[PDB]
RNA sequence: ACUGCAGGGGAGACUGGAAUUCCUGGUGUAGCGGUGGAAUGCGCAGAUAUCAGGAGGAACACCGGUGGCGAAGGCGGGUCUCUGGGCAGUAACUGACGCUGAGGAGCGAAAGCGUGGGGAGCGAACAGGAUUAGAUACCCUGGUAGUCCACGCCGUAAACGGUGGGUACUAGGUGUGGGUUUCCUUCCUUGGGAUCCGUGCCGUAGCUAACGCAUUAAGUACCCCGCCUGGGGAGUACGGCCGCAAGGCUAAAACUCAAAGGAAUUGACGGGGGCCCGCACAAGCGGCGGAGCAUGUGGAUUAAUUCGAUGCAACGCGAAGAA
């Protein structure tokens, strides 16, 4: 708003996996308020992906994160006859907010069953860095790079 | 297959377009490529980003033609002509002394009307 | 009259540089130009760009200003020739020879007209592109007369200080320009003081409807000339004078209406300036508009479909219960 920035909700621990990480994509996944049955897919999916890899699901996700990282946006402005694109930096937080929302829309919408496997299809795919999160990434920098003329 | 150590560099930077040739110290040029010339057409041309592409495009050229160094001769009012400068300079070329050679008519040629937009 | 002073005052002649364009040649290759975005356009048959040389017309950056000059219009690249006016000083000379001026005469921006020349750039008309519903425009690409010179014509501008010419008087304060003058005369200061001619601003009285003027009056008086009697019709008709033409000058009436107008105040508005705010923009979450059902509305039908409500702020409203 007009009047300074508003301070973001903390977010508490979870016991079975001690990190932030995992409540934020309950949080993201979350919908209708079942936190108990987004926490249960979450752990379906995290499960599912220790037992095709064996590494820890958390370190499994992180890499994901990691692969999935963007760098900048294209937030488009209009001056005056035309409007244009204007590729900006974006802050951690915003990037790895951008990278979960764009990793559980692409499970939402995949071609299996339920959203265990998809979700764990979904996370390892990231994870390797081949995924629909990764090409739209891949689709966003290069879009963004095109416009680097309008750096202003 | 020329081999000019030493040289002259003009940057033509006007609202539409900047233009970087590089000549030897008798103005004979060597490589005269522009914002145009690399990929770029409208408008786009006049932007800093395009004047600064062109001029490295200009220097790999003078490099590859054997120009070790460069003076620089500058006129228009162009938005381009600092990022060339600096372009040139940390692309492979020294510049040394800048000058601005912009032609100032002593009230010779009438001007056009002004615009009405 | 004599001695000094400043000046883009004016006319003629010669001449200089910058820049644009064009021509020729060299270097050189795929773009150039243009806009908010583009396209028309130019180049690839060698363009833009760069260098060197040449041709040509126009206008004279810096000085340059709030400045100077001129009756007004207007006036600065330089040099020379001819010429106008003004200011200051002495009071040298004449002795009211002064002021205004009906008609009349001359001068008079730009645009335009005639004759010959010239034409770099700009640029009405015109053409293409673009915007838009349309675009006979604003924008872009071009481009003719014209803008330039010589001699004539035309005599019109918001030709304005929207303020006719001349004179006398009516506190001051503060810049600038041209002089002169003693003193402080070295306090070097070219400052201050006195006077004359101007040019700005602020300000006393006075005037004004107010805004404002205020020694450069719109204040206080005199002399002369010009102009007005509500707004349209109309600065038009007819007649007349001038003009090659365009047109200029003198210049009405019928009829129509009761306002047209000048200042200042409040409010409102603005695609005016400054600030701030709102799920208002932005990041996201969940919907409508697609299908079926329920309710209200419009229209149609009928015996009524009793009636009211009609933008946001009426439409599961009045109606928190129609066999
Ligand atoms: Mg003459
Ligand atoms: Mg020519
Ligand atoms: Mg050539
Ligand atoms: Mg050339
Ligand atoms: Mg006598
Ligand atoms: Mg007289
Ligand atoms: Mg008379
Ligand atoms: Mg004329
Ligand atoms: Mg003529
Ligand atoms: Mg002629
Ligand atoms: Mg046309
Ligand atoms: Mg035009
Ligand atoms: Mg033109
Ligand atoms: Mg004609
Ligand atoms: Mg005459
Ligand atoms: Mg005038
Ligand atoms: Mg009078
Ligand atoms: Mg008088
Ligand atoms: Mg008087
Ligand atoms: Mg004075
Ligand atoms: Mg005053
Ligand atoms: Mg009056
Ligand atoms: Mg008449
Ligand atoms: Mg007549
Ligand atoms: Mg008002
Ligand atoms: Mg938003
Ligand atoms: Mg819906
Ligand atoms: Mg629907
Ligand atoms: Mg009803
Ligand atoms: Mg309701």
């Amino acid at each position: 708003p007009r009047k300074g920035p508003a301070p973001k909700r903390p977010l508490v621990n979870d016991p079975v996996y001690g990190s932030q990480l995992v409540t934020q994509l309950v949080n993201k996944v979350l919908l209708k308020g079942k936190k108990s049955l987004a926490e249960r897919i979450v752990y379906g999916a995290l499960e599912q992906a220790r037992d095709k890899t064996g590494t820890d699901p958390v370190i499994t996700l992180k890499r994901a994160l990691d692969n999935v990282k963007p760098a900048l946006e294209v937030r488009s402005r209009r001056v005056g006859g035309a409007t244009y694109q204007v590729p900006v930096e974006v802050r951690p937080d915003r990037s790895t907010t951008l990278a979960l929302r764009w990793l559980v829309g692409y499970s939402r919408q995949r071609r299996e069953k339920t959203m265990i496997e998809r979700l764990a299809n979904e996370i390892l795919d990231a994870s390797n860095g081949l995924g629909a999160s990764v090409k739209r990434r891949e689709d966003t920098h290069k879009m963004a790079e095109a416009n680097r003329a309008f750096a202003h | 297959k020329k081999n000019v150590p030493h040289g002259a560099a003009h940057i033509k930077s006007t609202f539409n377009n900047t233009i970087v040739t590089i000549t030897d110290p008798q103005g004979n040029v060597i490589a005269w490529a522009s914002s145009g010339h690399v990929g770029f057409k409208g408008s786009r041309k006049s932007t800093p980003f395009a004047a600064q592409l062109a001029a490295e495009n200009a220097a790999r050229k003078a490099q590859d033609h054997g120009v070790r160094k460069v003076d620089v001769f500058v006129k228009g009012p162009g938005s381009g002509r600092e990022t060339a400068i600096r372009s040139l300079q940390a692309a492979g070329l020294e510049v040394g002394a800048i000058s601005d050679v912009t032609p100032q008519p002593h009230n010779g040629v009438r001007p056009p009307k002004r615009r009405r937009v």
